[PDB]
Parts: structure tokens; C-alpha cells; sequence
């Protein structure tokens, strides 16, 4: 298997928790990891990426 | 019909992330200078290639 090449559709036995804004928590997202504040940004990315 | 070659490409990202423009290297003397300084303004003067 490989690490950080494709989306998360596999996974394994980690449930989904809530999303919170305005705070300097750690987060993960297709399986990379990190920490910063999630605030709001006005570009926008593309559908294949 | 054409076939794809490993060439080096020196791909421009606007506001939005849209390619559109890409200077090709290893082909023209004039365009390998533009590839060891990665802009697309050479001013006058002698540099090193390779």
C-alpha cells in the first residue's frame, strides 16, 4: 500500500469527529496530519485536485 | 499522433491556479537561461549555461 499518493477512501477503524473554527487544535485530513488555525480563504482550488 | 518526451517545462500559476504559459528547456540556448533562474525577464549580460 502506498502513503500520501491518492484521496482517502480506504482508512481503517478511526471515527469522524466535528469541525471546529478559530482554533489553534491539530487536525488531519486524508491521513496528513498538523496544526494551525482553520479560518476561511477566498481562492479557490480545482475538482481534480 | 504524437508521442510524449521527458523534457523540462516551467509552469506560470496565475491567481486562480490556471497553467498558462510554459517555457520548455533543453532546446533553444535563449530558453536554457531562463531555466537555472526560474523567471522570464534575462537582462543583458554574460552568464554559465552548463
Amino acid at each position: 500500500f502506498e502513503l500520501l499518493h491518492a484521496p482517502a477512501t480506504v482508512c481503517g477503524p478511526k471515527k469522524s469527529t466535528n469541525l471546529v473554527k478559530n482554533k489553534c487544535v491539530n487536525f488531519n485530513f486524508n491521513g496528513l496530519t498538523g496544526t494551525g488555525v482553520l479560518t476561511e480563504s477566498n481562492k479557490k482550488f480545482l475538482p481534480f485536485q | 499522433v504524437g508521442y510524449l518526451q521527458p523534457r523540462t517545462f516551467l509552469l506560470k500559476y496565475n491567481e486562480n491556479g490556471t497553467i498558462t504559459d510554459a517555457v520548455d528547456c533543453a532546446l533553444d540556448p535563449l530558453s536554457e537561461t531562463k531555466c537555472t533562474l526560474k523567471s522570464f525577464t534575462v537582462e543583458k549580460g554574460i552568464y554559465q549555461t552548463s
